[PDB]
């Protein structure tokens, strides 16, 4: 149930 | 953490979330000790009884954080890992003697209002500090009960209890390189650190400096919050010796 | 250095609540 982090994170 | 409290703003600066990047969880708890260095505990990286064993790219750490599963952006830094270091003795086959990890973080972190390193021991400040019925503090973002997850990082405070007590509380056998901590039945008042709490930070307040000291990492426990029953934690002091050999490289 | 200095509270002089609880207990 976590929010999505960035996509630059990997 | 069990019977704790809603953490402050900005209270635990140097708390660190280690995040599992494919399936997006939370892995442990961890601490900042420099712009480039997290320390943690090793079972939270590896532990065969289990089957884990990650390496740098099966996780990320995130630093500044307050809620436990929102992306705080502005305040939240993601940070990737460019390599694990395990201590050589770490006994994970027996009671997690020498239970500590470093993390080498790919870039540094810049500090912030809520990004901020938390200070490593002296053999003074150890002495002075560790002893039984001083007060340090344990923050987390794992279970709030024995057997769900909070909002916000918990917080408790929790006194260091007489080696004789640990030993009598459990069958593990117990080492110079842990200590543990938490209210007795007859004292009343409660507390522990639980699942997912595991790699986090147990502090003191210096009151000769006025600087916050990390004495332990949250290491193992039998149950949560058990009468009769305590935290044990990593002694982050008996261990600094490798800690530096690690850092200065 | 400045490590163990909270921005939000040593370094601005302000303590947090239960911070008192730990100095009490280092008798
Ligand atoms: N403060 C408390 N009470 N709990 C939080 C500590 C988190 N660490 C673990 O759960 C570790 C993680 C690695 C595997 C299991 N384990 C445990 O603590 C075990 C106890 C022993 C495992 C084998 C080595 C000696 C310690 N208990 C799990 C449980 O009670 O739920
Ligand atoms: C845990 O994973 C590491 C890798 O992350 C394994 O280490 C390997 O050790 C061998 C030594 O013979 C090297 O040749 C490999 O390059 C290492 N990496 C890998 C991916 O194999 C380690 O064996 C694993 N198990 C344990 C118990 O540590
Ligand atoms: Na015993
Ligand atoms: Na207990």
């Amino acid at each position: 149930d976590f929010e999505e982090i960035p996509e630059e994170y990997l | 953490i069990v019977e704790g409290s809603d953490a402050e703003i900005g209270m635990s600066p140097w708390q660190v979330m280690l995040f599992r990047k494919s399936p997006q969880e939370l892995l442990c708890g961890a601490s900042l000790i420099s712009d480039r260095w997290v320390l943690t505990a090793a079972h939270c990286l590896l532990y065969p009884p289990w089957d884990k064993n990650f390496t740098e790219n099966d996780l990320l750490v995130r630093i500044g954080k307050h809620s436990r599963t929102r992306y705080e952006r502005n305040i939240e830094k993601i940070s990737m890992l460019e390599k694990i270091y395990i201590h050589p003795r770490y006994n994970w086959r027996e009671n997690l003697d020498r239970d500590i990890a470093l993390m080498k973080l790919k870039k540094p972190v810049a500090f912030s209002d809520y990004i901020h390193p938390v200070c490593l021991p002296d053999r003074e400040t150890a002495a002075s500090l560790l002893q039984a019925g001083y007060k340090g503090r344990v923050t987390g973002w794992g279970n709030l009960k024995e057997t769900g997850q909070p909002s916000v990082l918990q917080v408790v405070n929790l006194p260091i209890v007489e080696r004789p007590v640990c030993k009598d509380s459990t069958r593990i056998r117990i080492t110079d390189n842990m200590f543990c901590a938490g209210y007795k039945p007859d004292e009343g008042k409660r507390g522990d650190a639980c699942e997912g709490d595991s790699g986090g930070p147990f502090v003191m307040k210096s009151p000769f400096n006025n600087r916050w000291y990390q004495m332990g990492i949250v290491s193992w426990g039998e149950g949560c919050d058990r009468d009769g029953k305590y935290g044990f934690y990593t002694h982050v002091f008996r261990l600094k010796k490798w800690i530096q050999k690690v850092i200065d490289q | 250095a400045d490590c163990g200095l909270r921005p939000l509270f040593e370094k601005k002089s302000l303590e947090d609540k239960t911070e008192r609880e730990l100095l009490e207990s280092y008798i």
